[PDB]
């Protein structure tokens, strides 16, 4: 640009709010538009999302992750669960001065779709030696530029201009003449795959998140079953490996309060969580599955230091209400619940699945914070393990070094006022028999809460 | 990095500190309020609307040699010279944060037994205020500090006439009857005020 | 790297255009009440100069009453070093020096009666500069 | 109050918006007033002679100033802050911010309070 | 463990870019005024840094008349260590330095006419860091 | 105000510019002024019998006086300034400078500001 003064305004929601967020979220979204098979992190924009996804409601991929994105994750990482049968919008255009019509341009969309994306080029008004080409989404103009008529120039200016994040053009062979006037002509022969999705193919999704790291899981808005089971043994296996993740589930949208709580009450990992209530959004009604994207997303950017005991959702209605005794029972139960109260949605008491046991110490393991707050750790301590495993001498010294890494980490979560007391020292028991990377240690935290419950007592 | 500005504009110079205000800063705020009681109440404090001057000061020496530079003696006339001016200065404090129209009310030189060459100074500004004394409807503010500045005397160019003058130069455009009931406007330009020549020198009153 | 170095025993003192040759030690320091003020944007403090104070130390054994007989009168101090191995020499002279004190009396046991005289100056000469 | 509502013009082609009708695109009184905002920012003060003193900017004239990168960034929010708030509808003008992205080239951002942006008690004897 | 000390036979000093040799002894600190205050809910007081001031005492044997001819001017101090053990060597430069009194005059007896500098500097610089 | 115009007087040569006409060469205003200050700088003060306390200077009598050179100097800055000032077309009279080429032998500097050099606001209601 010249040198000067240049000047620009946008509204408040283009702000870059992305900054102070937490958490990281994952989802197999069904999406009309973006690319296919792969995962992909978004760091909380809206707009980023739409021109990666589209902006359909219809699809689960812009529904859920708007929802998602206003839980206030710091990075969603998405993947475009397909049936298959996937194809790209495409058209081919075509030569004039060739009475044969020679075929000379092949346009097609950028991602795999099923939207409808026609062409129009019309004479150019100004000089016939060039023609406009104007790009189409349905009756809505997307992009117009004016073309010199040598073929590889208009594959290069449909390739050249910035609006075409959409569509790419390409030359199928040379010719002299402008193309053929046309009118919305459409690109056909595309595909979403977003038919009849398999309920294998959300396994493809599960095996490449493996390799990403995210904080918790959530399902597609979908309350199948087998897909709940299939995940359920994916996270616990994933557990094994050192991965601690946390799954989010909802019921299905018939489930009563006796459905919702038996299912709850049959899985009761503390990695599992179970909504029993649809949820309302501008007359939009979300199943329990639906509505487990916002909550899992709530739940991830509180992190370690918040917690959704009484957050105020975004919701404006759930549909079951329930009383104190069928909140009692489905608190008892493992479910979480979404109360009415004075216009206000609001999640009650963060519990999670495991509730049949609480076995004394295990009665905290009930609540969604204290699992974030422990898996957090794990996960601290196992990116700093990998730092040292057969990569440090395993001496007193570095023995010593380590313990002095990992004290200091809790330092600084005492720093932020999570804990009130810890302690972390050298496991005699386990370093009688120490190796390479086998050197052994242990500790003990106490987690501080958020505050609850209050009893109150009016002496008179 | 700390600078101090004074630009003044009805003499057009820019004023720039050789020396930073010594030991600290501060500027206070308080709120134009007065207190009320009521029987059987008590006190209350009630705001009034207007706001409040409020004051700037600090100190500092005017070295002798050091980045821009001046003798002292000029400087403390130069400042002694702004006291009186009636036209407000502009005072920027660059780490301070501080930007908007001020005037001194005080100032005070010093020359110390030793060091004899340089003055120590001792300075105070006060926050500065303009009084700006058919078919009501809502209009744009008049917020803007009018504070610009221009010669006394004006060379007409090539383009100029005798309205667009009197606006550029004498805000409503109307007042060139003003500008040319002068006499030496008068004889300067042509009898004819709607005709002028590049060069002409014309005087805008005041 | 030479020996040019100086001793005392090369010392001249004329004390008001006097031989006090008596006198085994001297020492005069010239000294200045540096201001230290600090800036606003400077890390570092400044440091202005000021006024300039003479002070001198001088004592030696008694021989006389010069001193007592001298009083508080203003006088002249005049001290020259010399080199001896190399030619040159040094040569101060205090300008206007007074007494702060006079030694009245001292005196202990077997020992010699040593004279102590304390003072300041207003100002200084340098004559020769080696 | 009353402020009223004005016409579209795309600053991106120089060009007003106007309707396959062919009538150019009215707009509401909060778009006219960001419309009007943004006007005001790129018009030179004192120079355009349609325009009294209250209206226009002095950025321009900034550039060729000698002042040092700080006092440039408190005088570029004196110059934007004063140009604006000439506006009835305008609350508030700040939380400027600055960003040299290269040795002696900026980028600033600034937000704006409108009145309508106020918050209200709620209380009533 | 090795030796890798330093000796002061390995000190070069440039009193204003002049091999100042005859110096056997020199030293310079650079101190803050650190502030420190004490908040109603911390148990422990807090130290809140300050302004930095340099000062510098300088001493050796007399060899001529510099100081007392260099007066109160500025003037800079090159400081420079080296290590002969193993290569390398440490540089300091105070950037601005003035003397705070004269050693006028000073002998004694027998005595070596040693010369004692005491001032204060504005800032320094780092100019190798062994 | 109305200054008035005055007559030219070659200080170089003593005597009045005249033209081929005869007449002698009329001047402007300024031109009046700039050769009334020349005039009344060396006309010393209480002396000249024509003219009042008011005109003229005391810079000669200052030669004789004993005073140091900087008192001297800042006595020749009062009288000048005192003599210029005296005329209505004056603004101000300042910056001066001096220099002592010689032993006691000196040159001065000093710069006069007119009524006209004035710098006025520009605003109207």
């Amino acid at each position: 640009e010249i040198p000067g003064f240049y000047n620009r305004f946008k509204t408040q929601a283009e702000k870059s709010t992305n900054t102070g967020l937490k958490g990281r979220l994952a989802m197999p979204i069904r999406a009309n538009w973006g690319d296919v098979g792969k995962v992909v992190t978004i760091k909380n924009d809206l707009r980023q999302l739409k021109n990666l996804f589209g902006d359909d409601m219809n699809y689960s991929a812009f529904k859920l992750g708007k929802l998602a994105l206003l839980g206030n994750v710091k990075e969603l990482l998405l993947y475009r669960l397909v049936d298959g049968n996937q194809k790209k919008g495409t058209l081919t255009l075509k030569d004039t001065t060739e009475n044969s019509a020679k075929d000379v341009i092949k346009l097609e969309t950028k991602y795999p779709t099923a939207r409808n994306f026609n062409v129009t080029i019309k004479s150019n008004l100004v000089d016939s030696d060039k023609k406009d080409f104007i790009f189409f989404e349905n009756t809505k103009q997307l992009f117009s530029s004016s073309i010199k008529g040598t073929i590889d120039e208009i594959v290069l200016e449909i390739n050249s201009n910035l609006d075409n994040e959409y569509v790419i053009a390409t030359k199928v062979a040379d010719s002299d003449t402008i193309l053929a006037n046309v009118v919305n002509q459409a690109l056909e022969g595309g595909n979403d795959g977003c038919t009849s999705i398999t309920n294998e193919s959300y396994l493809k999704a599960l095996e490449e998140f493996e390799r990403y790291s995210f904080d918790s899981f959530v399902l597609d808005g979908v309350a199948d079953e087998a897909l709940q089971e299939t995940t359920k043994a994916w996270v616990a296996k994933n557990k094994e490996l050192g991965k601690d993740i946390l799954l989010f589930l909802g019921g299905k949208t018939e489930d009563n309060i006796k459905q919702i709580n038996d299912k709850s009450k049959s899985f009761n990992d503390e990695n599992i969580v179970n909504v029993g209530s649809s949820a309302y959004y501008e007359n939009i009604k979300y199943t329990p599955s639906e509505v487990a994207v916002y909550i899992a997303a709530l739940s991830v950017s509180k992190g370690i230091t918040g917690s959704i005991c009484n957050a105020k959702t975004i919701f404006e209605e759930v549909e079951p209400r329930l009383s104190q005794s069928e909140v009692k029972e489905c608190l008892k139960s493992g479910t979480l619940v979404l109360d009415f109260d004075d216009g206000d949605v609001i999640i009650v008491d963060d519990v999670n699945t495991f509730k049949k046991y609480v076995d004394d110490k295990n009665e905290a393991m009930g609540y969604i914070s204290n699992i974030m707050f422990i898996n957090t750790i794990n996960k601290d301590t196992s990116l700093k393990r990998k730092e040292f495993v057969g990569k440090i001498f395993n001496d007193a010294t570095g023995q010593t070094t380590v313990i002095c890494a990992l004290k200091k980490y809790f330092e600084e979560l005492m720093s932020q006022g999570i804990i009130s007391e810890f302690n972390v020292d050298i496991d005699t028991e386990l370093q009688a028999t120490a190796k390479a990377d086998e050197f052994y240690w242990k500790w003990d935290a106490v987690k501080v809460d958020v505050m609850k419950k209050i009893y109150g007592t009016g002496y008179l | 990095v700390i600078d101090i500005y004074l630009k003044n504009e009805k003499e057009k110079i820019d004023f720039h500190f050789p020396v930073n205000p010594q030991d600290s800063l501060s500027i206070k705020k308080e709120k134009r309020f007065e207190t009320v009681d009521i029987v059987n109440l008590g006190e209350f404090d009630i705001k009034k609307e207007g706001e409040k001057i409020r004051e700037i000061s600090f100190k500092t020496f005017l070295p002798n040699l050091y980045s821009e530079l001046k003798n002292p003696i000029e400087v403390v006339a130069m400042l002694e010279k702004w006291v009186d001016q009636a036209e407000p200065l502009r005072l920027i404090i660059t780490g301070f944060g501080y930007n908007g129209l001020v005037t001194i009310s005080s100032f005070s030189n010093t020359q110390t037994a030793g060091r004899e060459e340089d003055r120590d100074i001792e300075i105070t500004f006060r926050t500065y205020r303009e009084l700006k004394i058919s078919n009501t409807k809502t209009d744009l503010k008049d917020n803007r500090p009018n504070t610009q500045t221009k010669s006394k005397i004006y060379t007409v160019k090539a383009s100029d006439t005798l309205y667009k003058i009197a606006k550029n130069l004498l805000g409503k455009g109307s007042r060139w009857p003003e500008i040319y009931n002068i006499p030496e406007n008068k004889k300067v330009i042509g009898k004819n005020p709607n005709i002028i020549k590049k060069g002409k020198l014309v005087i805008p009153s005041k | 790297e030479e020996a040019s170095f100086l001793n005392g025993s090369d010392v001249v003192i004329l004390i008001d255009g006097v031989e006090e040759l008596y006198m085994e030690e001297i020492k005069a320091d010239f000294e200045q009440d540096e201001q230290s003020i600090k800036l606003l944007g400077c890390q570092n403090e400044i440091s202005r100069v000021g006024t300039t104070k003479g002070s001198f130390s001088l004592n030696g054994y008694k021989t006389d009453s010069k001193f007592a007989k001298l009083g508080f009168r203003s006088f002249e101090i005049i001290y020259n070093l010399s080199n001896s191995e190399t030619l040159g020499y040094e040569s101060i002279r205090l300008k206007n020096c007074r007494l702060k004190k006079l030694p009245l009396i001292n005196s202990k046991a077997g020992e010699i009666v040593k004279i102590e005289v304390e003072g300041s100056f207003r100002g200084y000469d340098l004559l020769n500069e080696l | 109050l009353d402020l009223k509502g004005s016409f579209l013009f795309d600053f991106e082609k120089g060009e007003f918006v106007k309707n396959a009708d062919g009538t150019l695109k009215k707009c509401d009184k909060v778009q006219a007033y960001k419309q009007w905002c943004q006007k005001a920012i790129l018009t030179p003060r004192y120079k355009k002679a349609a325009y009294t003193n209250i209206y226009g900017s002095e950025i321009k004239d900034l550039i060729a100033s000698n002042l040092s990168q700080s006092a440039k960034e408190l005088e570029i929010t004196r110059l934007i802050k004063e140009t604006i708030l000439v506006h009835p509808y305008t609350k508030e003008v700040g939380e400027f911010s600055f960003n040299w992205l290269e040795n002696s080239r900026l980028v600033e951002y600034e937000f704006d309070v409108l009145t309508i942006d106020d918050e209200n008690i709620v209380i009533d004897g």
